[PDB]
């Protein structure tokens, strides 16, 4: 059951083959499969008390200490520490979700894991994993074919935005900004359909930029039509608030220009000297005049400036700010509407943005000021400023908020929706069951399976809500098949209904589908392990 | 490094080696750049002998620190995360967060950090 | 043994020799055999294998397999070797070559250990293996129409075949189509740095796609970038290295100078340097600027001011597939940029694929080169699927070259086993036993098989032999229905060549092994 | 069981039914011998040893 073969020969001599045999473990056949099925099993049952409404978080520390708080499944196998490569395909599987819908992180842990339970019970009685593998694939295929089936489409036009605020309040749920619930989804709905292409195309995330600041209160996050910038005016006396600001953007540091080639500028005489103090002192004066002939009241730098442009700046009316960075000198850029002018020869009027206030921020009694711009005429970019009584739940209203906008994106990309709570498991776990009647009897086994697995969302929806799981599971499946109603699911929250289309849960088809999938294909590949060499 | 006991030289003209240390010589040879184990920066003229400005901005201590490309009154990438100061102003104009060595790269627009950051884009290029 | 007080050979050298030296090669050669056993056929499985770095690796293909394990036994090396062997001349049945080689080991150590001389058994290997290579030159099934409809047809069959192995399998007909319709948009030599592979994390395996073009990932943009358009609708793209940035003239270059005006003529001098070759690049009529080396922020906000797009550090296996694709050419000078140097593709679109920017050149009319783009739920999902990928575009270059194909379940190998019983009931009788034995180990692979699927190896294996003695030449197992079945009939296709070159690999390594009968290892020197 | 939310005593008790209706059902498949039928010793004596 372990280290491999030894023997050490059937004539007494040496025997070796592989490097450093002794020291390497083996597993081989149905013993590798149940390890695996356990180890995962573990994952999902950590995984799934965090599952709806009613999930808990978990407190993840790092190994420098850090304390994180989330929910997210995606961060919490992505912080833990895992030396099991089952636990780690759990892991890259979580990171998949992620990357690919941003949402419906823990349900495919679960669903992967309850796969892998029934897997299990299935070896046992002698099926081959291969077609274990086959009949879970099948199953998936028929699950999302009805998902495809019952289907609902949603309007994502800006002149109607509350489908949007359903389906970002239903991913917004789960996390605990659901205090400031239709605040946090409205925020989360007007940025994704601020930066957008509106031909159904791509959301750049790069456009939106979140941003968050310890002090005030959770509800006071806003979206801001603009960018907020982390640096403040650089002279300390120039005015703290510019209105109706016609704004250039430089990447020029406001000092005498230097070749990038290896240079040496010979001062040969007394004349030379004066000459050149006369040059300096004659570019500083230029470049701060032909910042100001262009009529800007404001001008922002990249890499920053000396004492004497400072004061040329302050002297000339000219608010100013310093060492911006280059993604904050494109997102100004974009939202006030301005050309980026690489030096001051090149800087006209045309290339001026413009922004309808540019104020300084302060934030009680820390010392610390963040530039605001805003009251764009048509800003293609946003910024979301979170704040809050502890960084902690600062990171969780981040990453919470990014579901949120990945889960708009989704519905930006394909607007077809299907109601969640449990219904749509539950649905698709009758068309396999039907769909397995009809099958020969060798698939029944594992499609049977495919369809319990299935059944664990409403059951851990259930059990997370104190409800019993599996008396309240098939209450709701018997509604299902007796009225024709695919949208009856787990009512977790209370409200007295069964009915998610009155208590307006939503769910991307994309998200379901991508779950299904991708928990289908890492329990094939799972299944499909039959030996492990670790050193 | 410490110099020797005397130094063993007689009238070299350059014997004044300073270095009170009441390191890393800069670029225009008119100032003194220590760091200590409480995470802390300091700027000496080494003329005058005076604590220029102090860069009170790290909290682990800084190990290794590396200098501008040339006189530049400004850039100072120190490792403690990397952090990009500015003597004209004292402030922590660039931070990085991903230290064995900081070794900034002569173009000007990069510095490596030690088993490299692109202060254009503020982002890890390599 | 002596003291002897001076000895021969330096202290610690280990010498073994005789019989048993030769069986405990034979043994160590099984042992390799038996760890690359269950990867073959439709029910085979994966393996993991874990290094020191702790990073697992998890593998269908044999040669991966055994490349990963670090075999340090002699002659236990050869059978990895030869399975590297085939799987660089042919690229499939790198576990077929294993099996056989060991078996032919099995077969013929009970005539090792009775004191038989190994030129005898090794003069055997070479009849049978002579004459195997002969029958599977004369019986391999090949149509002289160079009909475009029944080549293809014959490329996917042969695709589908050597990827019904996989976990990709279940998807084979999707990818086997995709890799014939990639393979014939190979100009003549078939190389294989013009197919890309491109793995990006999450989506399933349907969402791969085949593009008729070339794509890339986004290479580190920088400020100005998305004031950028990302979409063009008949673009003419400017493949380049150079670097469109502000820099040193050279690197030796020094500039003196002794007056003011001097140094902002300088200055200028170096702004219009930049300014001239992004002009020349603008006025080439190019709408998207592909660059080998880095384009500086200046560039990128000077094309983006222009309504342009601009994309710097793209490696240069991509820069290739590019110029092969839209058809231009790679510049490093911009002095003449005209119109022949200039790429051209239908549409040009960054899209977002599962948290990552890829650059999409689509509507290439005459492109000879392609791109796959992987969709999985795991680094080593992908992997796996890459390599699947790589053992259907080797096999369907082979018949690209040579369209001679055999029947697979192991159909082939009982007819070769049949012809060779039959042949060596005709002989003295001291070959005839040895031929017998090669005979006989030609049928592991049908019963590695059934014992793969769990099946009874007894009964099929006494059910091929016997349909094959009283006529029939493509009957091999069918994993289905568990039973047996004309593969020729049920498309289970493979090149001629997979099974000559694993015949004569597979032989060679039991030769050789065979031929030893004295292994020495001197002491390690500097053992730290 | 458990995992689907029953009470580890209800478990008990139904497997109490259960091992009560099992009984009863291997009671009626069940036949009489006599000690007499040497046949029927020699059959049960080959089962035992059977697995051995
Ligand atoms: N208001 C609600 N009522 C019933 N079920 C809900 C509600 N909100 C969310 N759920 C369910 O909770 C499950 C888990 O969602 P959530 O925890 O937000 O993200 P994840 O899917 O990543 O766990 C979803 O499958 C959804 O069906
Ligand atoms: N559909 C099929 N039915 C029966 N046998 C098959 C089928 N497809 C492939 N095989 C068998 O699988 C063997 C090759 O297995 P595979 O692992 O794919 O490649 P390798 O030869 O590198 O092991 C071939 O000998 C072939 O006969
Ligand atoms: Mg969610
Ligand atoms: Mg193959």
């Amino acid at each position: 059951a372990s280290m491999g073969t030894l023997a050490f020969d059937e004539y007494g001599r040496p025997f070796l083959i592989i490097k450093d045999q002794d020291r390497k473990s083996r597993l081989m056949g149905l013993e590798a499969l149940k390890s695996h099925i356990m180890a995962a099993k573990a994952v999902a049952n950590t995984m799934r008390t965090s599952l709806g409404p009613n999930g808990l978080d978990k407190m993840m520390v790092d190994k420098d200490g850090d304390v994180t708080v989330t929910n997210d499944g995606a961060t919490i196998l992505s912080m833990m520490d895992v030396d099991h490569q089952i636990a780690k395909l759990m892991v890259e599987l979580s990171k998949s979700q992620d990357d690919e819908i941003g949402d419906g992180t823990t349900g495919v842990v679960v669903l992967a894991g309850a796969l892998l339970e029934e897997a299990e019970q299935l070896l046992d009685r002698g099926i081959h994993p291969i077609r274990i593998a086959d009949g879970y694939e099948q199953a998936a295929r028929v699950a999302i074919e009805h998902l495809d089936k019952i289907s609902d489409s949603v309007l994502v036009d800006i002149k109607d935005t509350e489908p949007l605020i359903q389906t970002a309040k239903t991913t917004l749920g789960s996390k605990v900004v659901n205090s400031c619930h239709r605040q946090m989804a409205e925020i989360a709905v007007n940025a994704v359909l601020t930066v957008a292409d509106m031909e159904r195309r791509d959301v750049d995330f790069e456009l939106i930029k979140v941003e968050g600041k310890v002090g005030g209160r959770l509800e006071d996050t806003k979206l801001i039509k603009g960018v907020i910038v982390d640096k403040d005016f650089s002279h300390p006396q120039m005015p703290k608030k510019v209105e109706d600001a016609k704004i250039a953007i430089l990447t020029c540091p406001f000092e005498p220009p230097k070749p990038k080639t290896k240079h040496k500028l010979d001062v040969t005489s007394v004349e030379d000297y004066k000459a050149l103090q006369k040059y300096e002192k004659e570019k500083f004066e230029e470049m701060i005049q032909q910042i100001k002939e262009t009529g800007a009241n404001l001008a922002i730098c990249q890499w920053g400036f000396d004492d004497e442009a400072n004061h040329l700046l302050l002297q000339n009316n000219l608010p100013a700010v310093r060492w911006v960075g280059g993604p904050e000198i494109e997102l100004i850029a974009i939202a006030t509407g301005g050309r980026i002018v690489p030096r001051f020869s090149e800087l006209t009027a045309e290339k001026l943005g413009f922004a309808g206030l540019v104020q300084e921020i302060s934030f009680g009694t820390t010392k610390d000021k963040m530039l605001v711009i805003e009251q764009c005429k048509n800003s293609r970019a946003v910024t979301i400023f979170i704040r809050g009584g502890n960084k902690m739940i600062i990171e969780e209203a981040k990453r919470s908020l990014h579901d949120a906008l990945c889960v708009i994106r989704n519905l930006i990309r394909d607007n077809r929706v299907v109601y969640g709570g449990g219904a749509a498991e539950i649905s698709c776990a009758l068309a396999v069951s039907q769909e397995a009647d009809k099958c020969p009897t060798l698939e029944q086994y594992a499609m049977r399976a495919f369809a319990d697995a299935l059944e664990v969302i409403p059951m851990a929806l259930s059990e997370n809500s104190g409800m019993n799981p599996i008396q309240t599971m098939t209450e709701v499946r018997a509604r299902q098949v007796k009225e024709m109603n695919p949208a009856l699911g787990i009512d977790c929250l209370h409200k007295g209904t069964n009915d998610m289309k009155q208590q307006h849960v939503i769910e991307t088809l994309i998200g379901k589908k991508q779950q299904i999938s991708l928990a289908t294909q890492m329990v094939r590949m799972i299944l499909k392990i039959d030996d492990i060499r670790k050193p | 490094s410490v110099y020797p006991l005397t130094f063993d030289k007689n009238e070299n003209m350059a014997a004044k080696k300073k270095s009170v240390a009441m390191c890393s010589f800069t670029n225009s040879d008119m100032q003194i750049l220590t760091a200590s184990g409480d995470g802390t920066c300091a700027l000496w003229d080494v003329e005058s002998g005076q604590l220029l400005q102090s860069f009170h901005g790290h909290g682990a201590d800084v190990l290794c620190l590396d200098l501008a490309p040339s006189e530049t009154g400004n850039t100072f990438v120190s490792g403690g995360k990397a952090m990009v100061w500015d003597m004209r102003s004292g402030q922590c104009v660039q931070a990085f967060e991903t230290i064995n060595s900081v070794r900034y790269y002569p173009s000007g627009d990069a510095f490596a950090s030690g088993a490299l950051y692109d202060l254009r884009a503020d982002r890890e290029v390599a | 043994m002596m003291p002897t007080p001076v000895i021969l050979l330096k202290e610690g050298t280990d010498s073994s020799q005789g019989i048993p030296q030769l069986v405990s090669n034979i043994s160590a050669c099984q042992v390799i055999a038996e760890a690359v056993r269950t990867t073959l056929g439709p029910r085979g499985m994966d393996k993991l294998i874990v290094d020191g770095r702790g990073k697992a690796t998890i593998s269908n293909d044999g040669a991966t397999i055994l490349k990963l394990l670090d075999v340090v036994h002699p002659a236990a090396k050869t059978l990895v070797d030869i399975a590297k062997s085939q799987d660089a001349e042919v690229g499939d049945g790198t576990t077929s070559v294993t099996l056989l080689a060991a078996e032919f080991l099995k077969q013929v150590k009970p005539y090792v250990e009775e004191g038989l001389h190994p030129q005898i058994i090794i003069r055997a290997f070479r009849t049978a293996t002579q004459l195997a290579v002969n029958k599977i030159k004369e019986i391999a099934v090949t149509v002289k129409k160079a009909d475009k409809v029944e080549q293809r047809k014959l490329l996917e069959k042969c695709a589908m075949t050597a990827l019904s192995s996989k976990l990709i399998s279940q998807q084979k007909a999707f990818f086997a189509k995709m890799v014939v319709d990639a393979v014939m948009m190979l100009d003549d030599l078939l190389q294989l740095k013009m197919i890309g592979i491109k793995k990006v994390q999450g989506g399933a395996l349907e969402d791969s796609q085949l593009v008729a073009g070339v794509a890339f990932k986004k290479t580190f943009s920088y400020a100005g970038f998305e004031m950028q358009p990302k979409k063009y609708h008949n673009p003419k793209i400017a493949l380049l290295n150079v670097e469109l940035e502000l820099k040193a003239e050279k690197d030796n270059a020094e500039i003196r100078v002794h007056t003011v005006e001097d140094y902002q003529a300088i200055v200028d001098a170096e702004w219009n340097i930049l300014y001239d070759k992004l002009e020349k690049i603008h006025h080439s009529g190019a709408k998207v600027v592909l660059s080998k080396l880095p384009i500086g922020d200046v560039a990128t906000q000077y094309f983006a001011d222009r309504d342009m797009f601009c994309a710097g550090r793209v490696p240069e296996e991509d820069l290739k597939r590019t110029m092969m694709a839209c058809g231009g050419s790679i510049q490093t000078s911009v002095n003449a940029l005209s119109a022949d140097v200039l790429g051209r593709c239908q549409v040009f679109e960054e899209t977002q694929i599962g948290g990552e920017r890829y650059n999409f050149f689509t509507g290439c009319p005459k492109a000879k080169t392609c791109t796959f783009i992987l969709r999985g739920g795991a680094e080593q999902f992908m992997e796996e699927t890459e390599r699947s990928l790589h053992d259907a575009i080797m096999i369907v270059r082979r018949a690209i070259k040579n369209d001679s194909v055999v029947a697979g379940g192991g159909a082939i190998e009982m007819e070769l086993s049949k012809y060779l019983r039959d042949y060596s009931r005709t002989i003295p009788g001291k070959q005839q036993l040895l031929i017998g034995a090669y005979a006989k180990a030609l049928e592991i692979i049908p019963r590695q098989l059934c014992d793969n699927a769990g099946f009874d190896a007894t009964n099929i294996l006494n059910k091929l032999r016997a349909r094959h003695a009283q006529g029939g030449t493509w009957y091999g197992v069918d994993i289905n229905n568990e039973d047996i079945a004309d593969n020729f009939e049920a498309f289970v296709w493979e090149p001629a060549m997979v099974r000559i070159n694993a015949l004569t690999a597979a032989s060679e390594a039991a030769c050789l092994i065979v031929s030893v009968d004295e292994t020495i290892k001197n002491p390690r020197s500097t053992v730290d | 069981l458990l995992q689907k939310g029953i009470h580890p005593t209800i478990i008990s008790e139904s497997f109490q039914k259960a091992l009560e209706k099992g009984i009863e059902i291997l009671t009626d498949m069940s036949r009489p011998v006599e000690l007499s039928d040497r046949e029927t010793l020699l059959n049960s004596a080959t089962t035992s040893l059977n697995s051995k």
